[PDB]
């Protein structure tokens, strides 16, 4: 039963628009560049 | 959090990219329209034997037919589907193209191939001339629909042996697929291999 | 924006709500706790042959075992199943309370009685004792899954023809469910009508 | 020895009658032809939920087109579908005389009418102009297949809850039936009766 | 469990050709003429 | 095609924790008291 | 005239011989009964890409429990298949004695081997342990109930791309087989080989 | 789409009984001993 170790990096946020994993210090979705609410 | 992967799908336009995405009906209406870079974005879920997986399928709004796709379109994809159209030989003719296009952006994530509209029977591209996996699919009847993201899903879990155990609520068929010419492509398919 | 609604599933502890909801595989992957109300609420999309519904189902931490449901539970709720357990008398004594208890709170939101565990031989609540809509069901088969949620959607959206054209993906059955016995059930329902 | 019914169809060439009758695809195999009298025999089984049951089903070699059936083509019948073309009407205004030779040589056994080849859009024959229940059929995609012979079991076996618990291996469909359109045509029958 | 009461009288035979059933008297089948084997 | 005339009143939003629709003047959901984002 | 194969099915007493060839309703329904041998013949036609194929399955009377079956019930057999019961290791050490008992008749005809009943947990013959291809089956759930005869249908006919392109009426599922147990079993075997 | 050359060879009759292909020589079935028809 996965995911393990599958799991992102502590605070890593899903962008709503894209919805791109972005790290916990991106302040824009590196994809879409949409902001961090 | 979940287990979820971004799949870039790309090909030439009108190759089904859109109708192929817009097969799985759920994802559909949970799509996300991104305006700053052309994508719908169709969280399509999968059910596996050890649970749930989700593909963000990113389709263009066909910008392809004018011109190349932008890099935001490529960031942080971890898999990849490049369609052709097996009635339409250009298509097939651009398809290393598209590879090497998501190769020197991505790199070494599995990408499948798939020869879209093979319900037609007028078909140009056979097998004969056919991490590169190939599958013959035919949207319009979801023929083949589940394979490309089986095996997508048993190459970045790293199960060989995955299975999805009940399949998601998928367009009702708008073409018919005979199910004689499959088995006769599926053996062409093994004797090009 | 979308078309959704909220739905309260409600009923004795131990009926079988939470095995019943957690038969739609993608409304599990997608449920939403609700901390402070002691909510899952699960969001259950079918597939009409008019376009997409969402059930926004609200399915209990076993609170109703040890008291009554908050208020929370039941605002802006605009359909409910009520469910017993056709194997456990009091069960279905109580639905009367619990029919009154929403409509006490809601009121003339349709309403499906559902008899659960009708997989079970030794059944003790049979047909000749049972908008109040009544279905047998077996969470665990999937028998009857969709009818609750199909009559819901007609009585909603006013279409008495409304169909699914597609089912959502559903937990692999635990436990058969007779085709026999489900005729005998049938018929029997039938002969109380 | 066994439980076993001849079932004649009936109704104008080319309305699809031979095309339906080979849905079945072991019905088909295991046909017999009957040289004196110009017919196909299908022997077609179905499982119902009290066992097997078996139709003899009586086709046609065409000579329908030049003349009236032979007096043996309708001995010891004991139910009957009387077939129409939805885009003929024509087809539809003989059923009353197909209706009528059955009556004069049988008689009182139950008659299912279909209304075949629903699948074509360019319908001409509606609802509104539509023991003799009727249903919509489509035999190229094999929509409704089951209804006739499931709506004369019940009639035959006294049995109003009789249900398929199985259903037979059907030639693969060579044309899509829009459910849809199907919940359309369902939905003009209901406002017709 | 049907057919209890639907089975033939006693004797009733299957005509191989068609595949009506013929009373046991019927040399013939009386539907396509086939005598009986 | 459905909803014509199902769709919600102007401005309505859904909470993001139960996901109850909320009238554009609401500051909390109505159902579980989150505040809206 | 037709295409048509005897097909023997051995192994020792209840390891479900009779009831895995029960599964096929309509070859159920159509069994001969062989007085002077002690057989039920189950006539079980499929359905391929290429047309029909009936195999004529000789089933025992029990008596392989009290001693060997006469020759009669392996004269021009043309193909078999031996089962065995996954909880029970003596049944599955005689599997060589019913191999060498065939092949000394026969002989060269394809041989399917089949460990019944893996729907049970407690299972103690384990892929480790196990033309002799293998599979897993259930009988009373019907899992993998196509495969020894699809395989065979390839074997016979030479035709390695062959496909059922509809399965036949098969008994209601009696007991469930659990999805994720199958694709564990499936990597077993996978990890044997 | 066979059988080509599946065919049994000319005369080879099905015993109604088991139902063995019998040679057209044969008078009994070769499996169940039940004589031809
Ligand atoms: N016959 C057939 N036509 C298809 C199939 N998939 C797509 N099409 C048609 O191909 C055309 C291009 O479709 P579209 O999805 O917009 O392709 P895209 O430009 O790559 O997104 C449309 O007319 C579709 O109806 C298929 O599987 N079979
Ligand atoms: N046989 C059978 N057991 C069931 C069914 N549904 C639920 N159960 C069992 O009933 C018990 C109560 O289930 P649960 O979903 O927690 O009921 P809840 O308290 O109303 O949420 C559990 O042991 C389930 O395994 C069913 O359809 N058939
Ligand atoms: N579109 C469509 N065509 C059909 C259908 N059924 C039959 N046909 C066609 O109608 C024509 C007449 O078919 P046939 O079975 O020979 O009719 P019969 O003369 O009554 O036996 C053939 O061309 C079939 O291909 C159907 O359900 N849909
Ligand atoms: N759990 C389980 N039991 C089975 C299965 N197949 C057969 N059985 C049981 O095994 C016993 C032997 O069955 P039978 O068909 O008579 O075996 P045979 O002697 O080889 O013909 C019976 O009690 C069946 O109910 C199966 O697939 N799963
Ligand atoms: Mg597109
Ligand atoms: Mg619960
Ligand atoms: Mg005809
Ligand atoms: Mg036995
Ligand atoms: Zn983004
Ligand atoms: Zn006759
Ligand atoms: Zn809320
Ligand atoms: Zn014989």
């Amino acid at each position: 039963g996965f995911g393990d170790k599958f799991k992102p990096a502590i605070g890593t946020w899903d962008c709503d628009t894209c919805l791109v994993q972005n790290k916990p210090e991106a302040v824009k979705c590196v994809a879409c560049e949409t902001p961090k609410p | 959090p979940q287990v979820q992967f971004k799949l870039v799908l790309v090909g030439d336009g009108g190759t089904g990219k859109t109708t192929f995405v817009k097969r799985h009906l759920t994802g559909e209406f949970e799509k996300k329209y991104v305006a700053t870079l052309g994508v719908e974005v169709h969280p399509l879920v999968f059910h596996t034997n050890r649970g749930p997986i989700k593909f963000n399928v990113w389709d263009t709004a066909g910008q392809e037919k004018f011109g190349g796709l932008r890099d935001g379109y490529y960031i942080q994809a971890q898999c990849a589907i490049i369609m052709f159209d097996v009635t339409s030989r250009v298509t097939y003719k651009n398809v290393p193209n598209w590879h090497r296009d998501l190769v020197r952006v991505c790199e070494n994530i599995p990408i499948v191939l798939c020869g879209n509209k093979v319900d037609i029977k007028d078909r140009k591209v056979k097998a004969k001339s056919i991490n590169l996996q190939y599958y013959d699919i035919s949207a319009k009847s979801n023929y083949n629909f589940e394979k490309p993201f089986l095996w997508l899903a048993r190459k970045l879990i790293g199960d060989p042996n995955l299975e999805f155990v009940a399949m998601p609520a998928l367009a009702p068929p708008e073409v018919v697929m005979d199910p004689a010419l499959a088995a006769q492509y599926e053996h062409d398919l093994e004797v090009a291999q």
